């Protein structure tokens, strides 16, 4: 759910999302890590966690405009930066 | 050069009346060269050089103890020349202005900033320039 | 390549020059010496030849030959690149201390004379511009294509 | 002496110990090869300075 | 169990397993399972469950070479005791960032001078590297200062990023073709 | 399986006179043909090449034909005036992945075990390299089928030879990029590539014509994917990626001021060489 900005949720959220004490989440976590179903690390004094890969789930036709609107954007970056290079080094190779 | 280099002598110091103590002792030869109008502005950049001089050395120094240093004679606008120092731009931190010291903060990484680049970029293309007219200078015959 | 095609040799017995030149189209080519110690030209002649080129395969071995498809968009060994810096310019400081030598002998014996005796060594002078393009090609590459992933991707 | 390097504290007695090798390599073995083309420089003078 | 660490120790498990009839007994099953898997209970909450079966069964005599002469017992109660206050280092190690220094020695019921002992012989043995500190009992895993991983490991991710853009690529091209062919 | 395939540029060009010499049908064929090569040391060598006589009519498109005979004799004589050379698996033109195309490799399998396919380009126009091939593989597995069988792409490289080389670098006599220096690199990937990566965003945007109104079948197993790419978007500019990027441009630009420098002082001693030839023989010729 969370974008790929942060992706840095602490202890206390889950003691929120999912009302188990604090002293069990790291038990918790270290299971998801041996399983594989997430890829991240730990830790402890700053109380949060820099999760890297979740697992692929599925999507409705909904999540597909995220991918869409998200994807589109970046078909002009690709356009925007070899616009220079093709004007810039133009009489260096005709 | 030995009135105008002992001129210079001054401005590498942070002393105020050193100044002084040179425009009174060649004022006159300054006016057979034609040169005093542009010789009696320096005193704007005596004091930009000495507060530069000072914030570089000492990081936590009193107000009230930099314009004896200076002989600036004057506490109350000891805090205002730094005001203009961090105006154009000399120090950057902060006055505790209800204290009076003046803290300093310690430089950091300036290697991993993109300033030296522009050390090179301009010599990079100026040295291109000079192989360049060693070329367009050679073949004439 | 250069096809050939017989002459009779009842001709050759009569002294008489065949083929009848009638264009100037022929003698462009010149035989070599040893094709000449051979039959030609007394039993058989040559012929020119060029290539029947079209777009149907002249534009469809070009644009299908010599192609990549990320060698360029990626990076090169980025810890061993920089050491790579090194390893050419540790040996480039003595390569120019023999071109801290080597034009410290001249105004001396006729310049002429040192092409044909510095034949046993290396000159400093040729090999001091090798590197130079060595040492910036693979830099400027490496430099602007590591500066368009950071606009592109994000 | 420098067979160990880190930091002495006075008030407590708190050692800072760090470590990097820094970089030699690629700076002073580049730095001298300037010198050494200032001299060639210098060896100009006495086949052009000189002659025309 | 009581080998040291090892390559040879991280197949030697596979070789002992793969064993149809090794299983037959459920204790013993679970005990190298334990020990492929992931974090060990501590030492109390393993030895209420498994200080007891050495007793047991048709299969008393090893565990008696192992409880018989005391001082071969001492030599293993502690040494199966080092496998396991080690079996955590590993992983604490593998899957933390930055500990501090009470909360490991909770996870190893001893005392936390007892604890720098043990990160003590390790790391000048360098089988398991470690930063600690006595002041804010804030210890760290595999934090060196990394001038140069960061781009380098930066550049790994381009091109991991670049080989799947072109797995999709080539694979969507054909399944447009199972629908709209003729 | 198969690490990679390498083609010659013959076996390329044999096809395209094929391609010419049924060109005169004008209406539909796709040229196939059996494909000749030798693999070694998991490496896919492809030698030589023919094509066989094929048909295709559009109504009940599940109707082939190889003439074997025409397999066998010429493969016969391929096998007799080379041995070396053997049957590697086969190919056809390649426009568009025709249908017949699932069962053609299940026909001829019982010559070559892995029968590889290669589908090529008549009508050259991309950015990549224009032959493609696949693979064989089956599956009783996750949703589709009892039966499923789908072809995946081992990737392709145009492979050459000391005896080819002659001929191509003679036959191509056109316009060239060679003299690799500062600016090959620009052209062969930075202006092209980039570009070049267009139509691979552009090709996933192809996929996504399906939103609401395109073809039935959704996502299952084509979004997985899709998932990872931006979540294995790069990182952000926030950290040391931004100092540590720093560090090396002050690092990587000082070799070329270096260099820079070095480039000025060797054409000076340059110029003194031509103050020496021009000075010194005015007063001696005139």
């Amino acid at each position: 759910t969370r974008p790929a900005n942060h992706r840095q949720l602490t202890f206390e959220e889950i003691a929120k999302s999912a009302k188990i004490t604090v002293n069990e989440v790291e038990l918790l976590v270290m299971k998801a890590l041996s399983v594989g179903l997430v890829k991240g690390s730990i830790d402890e004094v700053d109380k949060r966690v820099h999760m890297t890969w979740v697992q692929p789930r599925v999507l409705d036709l909904q999540q597909i405009k995220g991918m869409k609107d998200r994807l589109e954007f970046w078909c002009t970056d690709v356009k925007s930066m070899e616009m220079l290079v093709e004007h810039q080094a133009h009489d260096i190779l005709t | 050069l030995m009135p105008y280099f002992l001129l210079t002598q001054a401005v590498r110091t942070g002393n105020l009346a050193k100044f002084n103590q040179v425009l009174d002792q060649f004022g006159e030869k300054f006016q057979a060269d034609g040169t005093y109008t542009l010789i009696i502005r320096l005193r704007h950049n005596v004091i930009k050089t000495g507060v530069r001089m000072i914030s570089l050395s000492y990081s936590r120094i009193s107000l009230a103890d930099i314009a004896q240093k200076l002989q600036l004679d004057s506490p109350e606008d000891a805090e205002f020349i730094v005001a203009k120092a961090i105006r154009d731009g000399v120090i950057e931190a902060s006055i505790n202005h209800e204290k009076g010291y003046v803290q300093s903060k310690e430089m950091i990484d300036i290697y991993s900033t993109r300033e030296p680049q522009l050390a090179f970029h301009q010599r990079i293309s100026f040295c291109l320039d000079i192989h360049n007219m060693s070329v367009k200078a050679m073949r004439f015959p | 390549i250069d096809a050939f095609r017989l002459i009779n040799a009842n001709m050759m017995v009569l002294g008489h020059e065949p083929r009848q030149t009638t264009s100037n189209l022929g003698h462009l080519n010149k035989p070599s010496i040893q094709a000449l110690i051979h039959g030609l030209n007394r039993h058989y002649y040559s012929i020119t030849i060029n290539y029947r080129k079209n777009e149907l395969e002249q534009k469809m071995l070009l644009n299908l030959h010599k192609k990549s498809w990320m060698e360029g968009l990626t990076l090169q060994d980025y810890s061993e690149h920089c050491k790579h810096n090194e390893s050419v310019v540790k040996e480039m400081l003595e390569l120019a201390k023999n071109y801290n030598k080597a034009v410290e002998e001249e105004d001396k014996m006729t310049p002429e004379q040192l092409a044909i005796k510095n034949v046993g060594k290396q000159d400093p002078k040729r090999h001091l511009e090798e590197h130079v393009d060595v040492l910036m090609t693979s830099n400027i590459v490496q430099c602007l294509a590591a500066m368009l992933d950071t606009v592109v991707f994000k | 002496d420098k067979k160990f390097h880190g930091i002495l504290d006075q008030g407590e007695g708190v050692l800072i110990i760090f470590d990097e090798p820094p970089v030699d390599k690629t700076y002073e073995a580049a730095l001298e090869t300037i010198q050494n083309m200032s001299k060639v420089v210098d060896s100009l003078y006495n086949k052009a300075k000189k002659l025309t | 169990i009581l080998a040291p660490f090892d390559n040879e120790q991280s197949d030697l498990v596979h070789r002992i397993s793969g064993d149809k009839k090794l299983e037959e007994i459920p204790k013993y099953k679970d005990l190298l399972k334990l020990f492929t898997t992931m974090e060990l209970m501590r030492w109390s909450t393993l030895v209420e469950d498994y200080g007891m079966e050495l007793r047991k069964g048709s299969l008393e005599s090893p565990a008696t070479d192992v409880f018989g002469s005391t001082e071969e017992g001492e030599k293993r109660w502690k040494d199966l005791k080092n496998r396991v206050v080690e079996h955590n280092i590993r992983i604490m190690a593998k899957y933390y960032t930055r500990i501090t220094m009470k909360r490991m020695a909770q996870l190893l019921d001893l005392s936390v001078d007892e604890s720098e002992a043990f990160l003590s012989n390790l790391v000048v043995n360098k089988t398991i590297f470690a930063k600690v500190d006595r002041l804010a009992g804030i210890i760290n895993f595999q934090r060196p200062k990394d001038p140069n991983n960061l781009l380098n490991d930066w550049s790994q991710k381009l091109n991991s990023l670049m080989s799947l853009v072109n797995k999709t690529t080539h694979l969507i091209a054909k399944e447009e073709m199972i629908h709209n062919l003729q | 399986a198969v690490q990679k395939v390498v083609v010659h540029p013959l076996v390329l060009l044999s096809v395209v006179d094929h391609f010419n010499r049924i060109g005169k049908v004008g209406n539909q064929k796709r040229v196939v043909g059996v494909l000749l090569g030798s693999w070694q040391k998991k490496v896919l060598d492809v030698s030589n090449s023919f094509a066989v006589p094929f048909d295709e009519d559009d109504k009940d498109d599940s109707v082939w034909f190889l003439d074997h005979d025409y397999l066998e004799n010429m493969y016969g004589m391929f096998k007799k005036v080379n041995a070396r050379e053997r049957i590697v698996g086969w190919y056809h033109t390649g426009p568009k992945l025709h249908k017949n195309d699932i069962a053609i490799n299940e026909l001829m399998k019982r010559y070559c075990p892995n029968s590889v396919l290669v589908i090529i380009d008549v009508k050259p126009k991309d950015l990549g390299l224009p032959t493609e091939a696949y693979i064989s593989v089956e599956e009783v597995h996750d949703d589709g089928t009892p039966t499923s069988k789908t072809f995946e792409h081992v990737t392709s490289e145009i492979g050459a030879e000391e005896a080819e080389e002659v001929g191509v670098e003679h036959l191509l006599r056109d316009i060239k990029d060679t003299t690799v220096g500062t600016l090959s690199q620009r052209i062969t990937n930075q202006v092209h590539g980039l570009k070049g990566l267009n139509s691979k965003l552009l090709d996933i945007r192809s996929y996504l014509e399906k939103v609401a109104t395109g073809k039935l079948p959704i996502n299952h197993q084509i979004i997985y994917q899709l998932q990872d790419v931006f979540n294995l978007l790069p990182d952000v500019s926030l950290q040391e990626f931004v100092k540590a990027f720093y560090l090396k441009t002050n690092d990587q630009m000082v070799v070329v001021y270096l260099a820079s420098l070095i480039r000025s002082v060797v054409a000076l001693h340059n110029l003194i060489n031509n103050k020496i030839a021009n000075r010194d023989a005015e007063k001696k010729e005139g």
